[PDB]
């Protein structure tokens, strides 16, 4: 089963800064990584699919990059509404898996 | 319309069919097996194509008994379908060579 | 419209079992897989298993104890997850999600809050919270409403039937003697209150109750 | 019953044979060689199939001299058997095209 | 030759707890890992084959998971009869190999 490591579980940035979330896979998984945002008491919401593909209805602020084992979810110019938990998920091999998540803090 | 040309067409239609059914069945067969990669439709369709043509790069392949069984049908349908086209071309060449022989 | 509909809550006695549902809408392809994900308070997302309705085949996270059994009703587009013989470790929010067979969860349900306990369901008492007579106000005023003594747990508090979203925040509940209690706060310009009505709506899924409470100035 | 159709059948029977014998012989040849993966029957049978059809994904292959020799027979039996079917289909098309030629 | 590492050589758990044994391979071996139980003065007994397949006549309590290089043998609700040595074995490449083993202690 593929292990997904989300580094600092917590990330602190100042309003407007560019912030980057990290997701590392225990083995090479191409570009089969997806990102979700979960606000307090809300359900997960897809933000980026396949490492860097934009999703309709998501602020252009959000983007993703990487391939292989290292992935990054970036938010250019953070703002209050982005305060939440961020998770990555892989679909390269079977047991689809989730990372432990990273909380954004402003 | 000659049989060989009709056969070519039919072979091509049935092959596109096997490819689609095969893609669907492979995913259905592989999900559940840890380490499996033939688990999403888009790439499974790609896998089925590279299997039917025998190219088999190795970027994807089934690891379960049922997946492999599905794989066998696809291989056979592809090898056999393309061979059918080859035989249709041979018939076309022979028929014309007899004409050119004024036979 | 909401693509996946899940019940807000389910109370279950240890040892007993429950069957969660997830009704779906929007486009439905034979290639759709319905997934279920478990989230314990504080913890992250845990994959439980999946099912492809058009065939009924189901796979489970073999990494964990198999508490679930997935089935689906093609005719009413509803997926079911039966959890059996539960313990407090099974208490959590259970989500359902739809994957078009291409690896990612395009859409999630609101999730069903499952609480495993011997206690009994208890709807909450909603009291208003208006300032006292000697409280001076500024360009803004703060009102609220106390939701006290309820079980299982989710309670969804809205203000003015959801039309009043800004200036609002509901506090996490606290548990004491088998009953939860919390308060929700709302803040509107001081000129607009009494004049314009302000009401808090409290829906308690486990008891099928939904109550209102207009906040008027104290006598 | 025409020779080409009888030949097709026979070719198919002999091929299923080569596949089985090949699977058995590969394991017998590979066990003993460190790093070898073609060492259990179930997957060896899968290996033999993907070899006879020429798909060769690369998930499995022999690393010993005898394994490779076994592999050669399987490749040849597969390529040749499928080619035989192709030739049977060509004969069937030619025969009917002559009829349609009223020849 | 494939090396099989069985982490804590000894595992202590309370009656009824869920316990997990670890087996790590020096290289990726798919699902070709098997588990055996050996009680004091007894001979080995197959419990799980191919990482997670149930064996006829084995308490439903036992299950396995993993693929690649990380494998787990789990016993849901431990009990006295489970006190023994647990070994993993790989059949992916040739020199079939055994892990050093993990002793269960209640
Ligand atoms: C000696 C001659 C060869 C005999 C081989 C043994 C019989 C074949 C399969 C037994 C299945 C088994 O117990 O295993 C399923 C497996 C089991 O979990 O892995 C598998 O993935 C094996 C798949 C083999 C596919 C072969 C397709 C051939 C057209
Ligand atoms: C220049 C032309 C090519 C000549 C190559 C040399 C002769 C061939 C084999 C010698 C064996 C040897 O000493 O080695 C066995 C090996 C030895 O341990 O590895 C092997 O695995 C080599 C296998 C080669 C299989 C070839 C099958 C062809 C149908
Ligand atoms: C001698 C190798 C022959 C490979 N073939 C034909 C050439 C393809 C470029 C692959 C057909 C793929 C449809 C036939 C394989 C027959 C098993
Ligand atoms: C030729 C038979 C179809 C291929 C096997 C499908 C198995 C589906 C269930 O798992
Ligand atoms: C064609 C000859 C059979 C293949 C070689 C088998 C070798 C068996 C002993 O190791």
């Amino acid at each position: 089963d593929i292990l997904l490591t989300q580094s600092p579980a917590i990330l602190s940035v100042s309003p407007g800064e560019r912030v980057s979330f990290s997701c590392r896979a225990s083995q090479s998984i191409g570009t089969d990584i997806h990102w979700y945002q979960q606000r307090t008491n809300g359900s997960p919401r897809l933000l980026i699919k396949y490492a860097s593909e934009s999703i309709s209805g998501i602020p252009s602020r959000f983007s993703g990059s990487g391939s292989g084992t290292d992935f990054t979810l970036s938010i250019n110019s953070v703002e209050s509404e982005d305060i939440a938990n961020y998770y990555c998920q892989q679909s390269n091999r079977w047991p689809f898996t989730f990372g432990s998540g990273t909380k954004l803090e402003i | 319309s000659a049989l060989h040309w009709r056969a070519a067409g039919a072979a091509t239609v049935l092959l596109v069919i096997v490819l689609l059914a095969g893609s669907y069945l492979a995913v259905l067969a592989e999900r559940g097996a840890p380490g499996a990669q033939l688990i999403t439709y888009p790439r499974a369709l790609w896998w089925s194509v590279e299997t039917a043509t025998t190219v088999g790069y190795g970027d994807l392949y089934p690891v379960t008994l049922w997946g492999r069984c599905v794989a066998v049908v696809v291989m056979v349908a592809g090898i056999t379908s393309f061979g059918l086209v080859t035989a249709a071309l041979a018939t076309w060449f022979v028929g014309r060579e007899q004409e050119r022989r004024g036979h | 419209q909401v693509q996946l509909q899940q019940p807000g809550a389910e109370l279950v006695k240890p040892g007993a079992s429950v069957k969660l549902s997830c009704k779906a809408s929007g486009y439905t392809f034979t290639s759709d897989w319905i997934h279920w994900v478990k989230q314990r308070p504080g913890h992250g997302l845990e994959w439980i298993g999946e099912i492809i309705p058009s065939y009924g085949r189901a796979n489970y996270n073999e990494k964990i104890q198999k508490k679930a059994t997935l089935t689906a009703d093609k005719s009413s587009s509803t997926a079911f997850m039966q959890l059996s013989s539960l313990t407090s470790e099974d208490s959590a929010v259970y989500y359902c999600a739809r994957e078009r067979g291409d690896g990612y969860f395009a859409v999630w349900g609101a999730g069903t809050t499952v609480t495993v306990s011997s206690a009994k369901t208890t709807p909450p008492s909603v009291y208003p919270l208006a300032p006292g007579s000697a409280a001076q106000t500024n360009s803004m005023v703060t009102l609220g409403c106390l939701v006290k003594g309820y079980f299982p747990e989710p309670v969804t508090v809205t203000w003015n039937s959801g039309s009043l979203s800004s200036g609002v925040h509901t506090f996490p509940a606290v548990l004491q003697s088998d009953l939860y209690t919390l308060s929700s706060s709302v803040t509107v310009p001081s000129s607009s209150w009494p004049s314009e009505t302000v009401t808090c709506n409290v829906a308690h899924p486990a008891s099928s109750t939904k109550v209102d409470k207009k906040i008027v100035p104290r006598d």
